[PDB]
């Protein structure tokens, strides 16, 4: 099993990084002069898209792209767009999960390169000018990521907590393949930064039982777990699939992501 | 593109190590994971020491990542613990602050052999703290892989007096802590190798000498066997069936005869020494140093050894409250 595995309530992640609704949304603020909640979101949504395409150009187990995910969104939870350009953190982050998650040091050449062709081919729509970061960006970008995320690098997801729950329903065939889609889904939430893996893991097989029309009405009973708390996370995920449906990607992004605040240079 | 406001305000707030440590020409370790120095606090609201590593290389490398990411999340009495992580900007250089451990196995171990053996509640308490140690890495599947008396540091005086800290420092390599499956090509490494590792630290604490010490001579390593052989004797098929399964195993039947060792064993080993064979210490030995990795015990089975509720039982100051004799560390120089 991997290192870590039964520690979670002993781990950086619970104790630092699980943080409080009311906290996130008061640093947001910063950010909201210049977009709207709705235009946050909808920036949540494209940079989450952009890692998973990062991801599969590279060849990367969704576990190594959920690991980078979490990065991106720590770091902007705390700090706002403005201060590093998200199209760097991006890249930034596969690359440092990569190594976390010891699959290896992507190459100079084919993490750059991966950038470049993801932006070109992929999101054109949204970037008409080419990748500019070279490989030093990638490596001053990195130090300021561990810094902020105060070297907590051991990330859990979802996954493991699911797998184990439809094997203890003996419907792994029947549920898993929905639920596992829907626990990807919820990355383009928060999340991920406000609930333990376990409960998260739990709303995604309840609704993959809702829309597969499958009775778990006692199996979820037999559980000893906050339920309301269960509830929250499910309306999230029904929210999610309604922007989901109202959100044109490809007709809105540019005008949004022009609608970021902008770095302050330097004087000279 | 990064926001200026925001680099010139970082760098501001960020602790760089030189202005929080004193640590010039006090350097106690180098290798190949780089450099060691013993550090004091320049604003002193204590005059604690402090051990300072700076990672060999720059930047984040796959060794600084590992590194950083377990021991951050590692928490146990007998596990050294990283305090803090300084990145250095200028240089793209790496320092970690531990606790500072005044002693170690490797020097413990050499001052007695320089003769006094070890008291035997020392070595009791040793062993108890390293399998405790060990099992809480184990349970978090953690492998150590490089188990020795270097890596089983020792805290000198203050609040954790005589407790021991599990390291790994590095490196000069010897292959007398190596299991058999790794000297006859084992793919992996498990749980049972650290054992076996744990096994020779008790045999060399009770006895002063390396138990498969070996002259300096791939995976496949001839000299360090025979040794093996010569102490436990040659494995019948009965005590490791899956022995056939290794890589090498038709090498050592082209290089090795089970007859060349047949007055070969554990018990004659360790009566040379002094250690009785129908003592609890003995019997506890003889299961850490089992040929066959699925048949060597656990570090929690270890721990349940009736060896720890003999007279004396283990205690949590290995030193019991005795003058520490062993000298501190001497500074390196070049
Ligand atoms: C590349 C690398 C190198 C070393 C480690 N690694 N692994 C461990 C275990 C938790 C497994 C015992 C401790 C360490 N590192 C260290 O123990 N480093 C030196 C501590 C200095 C204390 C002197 O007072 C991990 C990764």
């Amino acid at each position: 099993d991997k290192a870590m595995a039964g520690n979670f309530w002993q781990s950086s992640h619970y104790l630092q990084w699980i943080l409080d609704k009311q906290d996130l949304l008061k640093e947001r603020q910063k950010d909201l002069k210049f977009l709207s909640e709705e235009e946050y979101w909808k920036l949540q949504i494209f940079f989450t898209n952009v890692i998973q395409a990062l991801g599969e150009h590279l060849k990367l187990r969704q576990q190594v792209i959920a690991t980078a995910t979490v990065y991106f969104k720590r770091f902007y939870a705390r700090y706002s767009l403005k201060s590093i350009d998200p199209v760097l953190m991006a890249p930034t982050c596969v690359f440092l999960a990569s190594k976390v998650e010891e699959f290896g040091v992507v190459s100079n050449t084919r993490l750059i390169a991966a950038a470049t062709s993801v932006l070109k081919t992929r999101f054109s729509y949204a970037f008409p000018k080419e990748f500019p970061y070279r490989m030093n960006h990638i490596l001053e970008c990195e130090f300021y990521l561990l810094e902020l995320m105060d070297c907590c690098l051991i990330v859990y997801h979802p996954y493991r907590p699911l797998l184990q729950y439809v094997q203890d329903m003996g419907q792994e065939d029947m549920l898993l393949p929905l639920a596992w889609r829907i626990v990807n889904d919820t990355y383009r939430t928060d999340l991920c930064l406000l609930y333990p893996p376990f409960m998260i893991a739990l709303a995604c097989l309840h609704v993959a039982c809702v829309v597969q029309q499958k009775d778990a009405r006692q199996w979820f009973a037999e559980l000893s777990v906050d339920m309301e708390k269960i509830l929250e996370i499910i309306r999230v995920i029904l929210k999610l699939y309604e922007q989901w449906k109202n959100f044109d990607e490809r007709k809105e992004m540019a005008t949004i992501l022009s609608k970021m605040p902008k770095p302050k240079p330097p004087p000279n | 593109k990064m926001d200026y406001d925001f680099k010139v305000k970082l760098s501001s707030e960020r602790e760089r190590v030189e202005d929080l440590f004193e640590y010039e020409g006090c350097k106690v370790g180098r290798g190949t994971y780089g450099h060691v120095y013993k550090a004091k606090r320049k604003d002193g609201k204590d005059d604690k020491d402090y051990a300072l590593k700076q990672i060999e290389g720059t930047g984040i490398s796959m060794s600084a990542c590992r590194e950083i990411a377990l021991l951050r999340e590692l928490k146990h009495p007998n596990v050294i613990s990283l305090q803090k992580v300084f990145l250095s900007h200028a240089d793209r250089k790496v320092w970690l602050l531990f606790d500072y451990a005044e002693h170690d196995l490797w020097h413990i171990i050499k001052f007695h052999r320089a003769s006094v053996q070890l008291p035997r509640g020392m070595v009791k308490s040793l062993l108890y703290q390293i399998l405790d140690g060990i099992h809480y890495l184990h349970a978090n599947w953690v492998l150590h892989r490089d188990l020795k008396p270097a890596n089983i540091l020792v805290m000198g005086e203050g609040p954790e007096r005589g407790r021991v800290k599990i390291a790994d420092m590095g490196f000069v390599v010897t292959f007398w802590y190596r299991a058999p499956e790794l000297l006859l090509g084992a793919r992996h490494y498990t749980k049972a190798i650290d054992i076996w590792a744990i096994g020779c630290i008790f045999a060399e604490l009770l006895t002063s000498e390396p138990i498969f010490h070996c002259r300096q001579e791939n995976p496949y390593h001839h000299d360090q066997l025979d040794r093996i052989f010569n102490v436990m004797g040659f494995p019948a098929d009965k005590d490791w069936e899956d022995i056939k399964k290794m890589p090498e195993h038709s090498t050592l039947m082209k290089d090795f005869r089970r007859n060349t060792y047949t007055n070969c064993s554990l018990i004659k080993y360790m009566e040379k020494h002094k250690v009785k064979p129908d003592s609890k210490a003995f019997h506890l030995l003889q299961k850490l140093l089992t040929m066959d990795p699925i048949k060597r015990i656990t570090s929690e089975q270890a721990m349940q050894d009736p060896y720890f509720l003999e007279d004396p039982l283990p205690t949590s100051d290995v030193f019991a409250g005795c003058q520490i004799p062993y000298p501190k560390r001497e500074f390196l120089t070049e």
